[PDB]
C-alpha cells in the first residue's frame, strides 16, 4: 500500500 | 556515480543433459541502470529472454536477473554478454556447469 | 521472525526525447508483489504474487493513482536537482527512492525508512527516529529546510508506524502459505582436484527463502577465510535463492574441513563434511 499523502518535491 | 556490473551465469537447477532447465544471468552492483544483457547459445543471441523488474541494493547499485528456458547438451555452449557505460567492450561470461 | 514491506522507485531522465523511464517495485520480505513500469502497456500497478491478486478493483485503482503521482513527483525532482547541481539539459540523470516499514518478532512496528539518492549517491534520508533528516550536501540541505517547513517527517511517520504496518500484516496473512513459510537451504558438497596435491571443496545452499544466509568454513573446528571464495547470494528465478562457498585444501585432508550453514529455516545450523 503506497504513501497516500501528496509527495513533497525535493 | 559509475559502478561496473558483477556477473553470475548459472542454471536454476543442477544441470543434466537432455533435462529442461533455466539459464540465469544475474547482473548486480552497477550504476547507472542502462545495461545490455543477452544470453548466447553457441555465440548467437537467444530471442525468448525475460528479465526481472529493476531494483537496487542499500548502496543504490542496481540488480537484474535475465533468464530463459534451456535444455543443456554435452556440445552446446551458453554465455551471458553484458554491455554497460563502464565497459570499453561487451563482457562475455561463459556458463560453467558447477558455478 | 521480523517482516518488511518496501517500495523501490527509479526514474531515469531521457534528454533526447520524452519523459523519464519510471520503475516502481513493491516487496514483502524477499518477495516482489507489485510493479509499475512507465514503458509497459497497462499503465497500471500490476500484481507479481498470487496473494495480491485477491485485492479488488478499489485497491488496484488506488495503487495505480498513487504510483502515477509518485512518477510525476520524480519527474519534477529530476528537473529540480538539475537546477540545484547547475547541470545541463543534455545529460541523463537518475533519482532513486526507497521507503517501507519492519515489524518485529512481536508483530508490532520495529522501524521505518525513507531514503533518496541522486545519480547513485545518498541525497536525503529520514533518520531512525522518523523526526529528523540526514542531508548529504548543500542541495540536500535545501530539500531538508523545505521538508521541515512542510512537516514531511510527520506525514511519513504517520504512514510508517500506522498504514504501512497495517497493510504489511494484511499481506502477510493473505500470503501466509508462502510469506510465512521458511524454505531451509538444500545443502551438499562437491569435490574436484585442481592439482595432484590440492582439491576444491564447494558447499552449496540451494532453493532457500528468505535470502539471508551465512556459509562459513572451519578447519579442525576453527574459522578459515584464507583460500576460500564466497559468491554473492543470487536468485534461482522461482522466488528462492542460491549461494556457495569454496575452500582449497590439501588432497587427503578434506575430512578436516566443515561447512557451517546458518538460516532462519534451520532450527540448528547445519555442518557438512566431505
Ligand atoms: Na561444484
Ligand atoms: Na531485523
Ligand atoms: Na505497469
Ligand atoms: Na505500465
Ligand atoms: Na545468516
Amino acid at each position: 500500500y503506497l504513501v497516500v499523502v501528496g509527495a513533497v518535491g525535493v | 556515480i559509475q559502478r561496473t556490473p558483477k556477473i553470475q551465469v548459472y542454471s536454476r537447477h543442477p544441470a543434466e543433459n537432455g533435462k529442461s532447465n533455466f539459464l540465469n544471468c544475474y547482473v548486480s552492483g552497477f550504476h547507472p541502470s542502462d545495461i545490455e544483457v543477452d544470453l548466447l547459445k553457441n555465440g548467437e543471441r537467444i530471442e525468448k529472454v525475460e528479465h526481472s523488474d529493476l531494483s537496487f541494493s542499500k548502496d543504490w547499485s542496481f540488480y537484474l536477473l535475465y533468464y530463459t528456458e534451456f535444455t543443456p547438451t554435452e556440445k552446446d555452449e551458453y554465455a551471458c554478454r553484458v554491455n554497460h557505460v563502464t565497459l570499453s567492450q561487451p563482457k562475455i561470461v561463459k556458463w560453467d556447469r558447477d558455478m | 521472525g521480523s517482516h518488511s514491506m518496501r517500495y523501490f522507485f527509479t526514474s531515469v531522465s531521457r534528454p533526447g526525447r520524452g519523459e523519464p523511464r519510471f520503475i516502481a517495485v513493491g516487496y514483502v520480505d524477499d518477495t516482489q508483489f507489485v510493479r509499475f513500469d512507465s514503458d509497459a502497456a497497462s499503465q497500471r500497478m500490476e500484481p507479481r504474487a498470487p496473494w495480491i491478486e485477491q485485492e479488488g478493483p478499489e485497491y488496484w485503482d488506488g495503487e495505480t493513482r498513487k504510483v502515477k503521482a509518485h512518477s510525476q513527483t520524480h519527474r519534477v525532482d529530476l528537473g529540480t536537482l538539475r537546477g540545484y547541481y547547475n547541470q545541463s539539459e543534455a545529460g541523463s540523470h537518475t533519482v532513486q527512492r526507497m521507503y517501507g516499514c519492519d515489524v518485529g518478532s512481536d508483530w508490532r512496528f520495529l522501524r521505518g525508512y525513507h531514503q533518496y539518492a541522486y545519480d547513485g549517491k545518498d541525497y536525503i534520508a529520514l533518520k531512525e527516529d522518523l523526526r529528523s533528516w540526514t542531508a548529504a550536501d548543500m542541495a540536500a540541505q535545501t530539500t531538508k529546510h523545505k521538508w521541515e517547513a512542510a512537516h514531511v517527517a510527520e506525514q511519513l511517520r504517520a504512514y510508517l508506524e500506522g498504514t504501512c504496518v497495517e497493510w504489511l500484516r494484511r499481506y502477510l496473512e493473505n500470503g501466509k502459505e508462502t510469506l510465512q513459510r521458511t524454505d531451509a537451504p538444500k545443502t551438499h558438497m562437491t569435490h574436484h582436484a585442481v592439482s595432484d596435491h590440492e582439491a576444491t571443496l564447494r558447499c552449496w545452499a540451494l532453493s532457500f527463502y528468505p535470502a539471508e544466509i551465512t556459509l562459513t568454513w572451519q578447519r579442525d573446528g576453527e574459522d578459515q577465510t584464507q583460500d576460500t571464495e564466497l559468491v554473492e547470494t543470487r536468485p534461482a528465478g522461482d522466488g528462492t535463492f542460491q549461494k556457495w562457498a569454496a575452500v582449497v585444501v590439501p588432497s587427503g585432508q578434506e575430512q578436516r574441513y566443515t561447512c557451517h550453514v546458518q538460516h532462519e529455516g534451520l532450527p540448528k545450523p547445519l555442518t557438512l563434511r566431505w
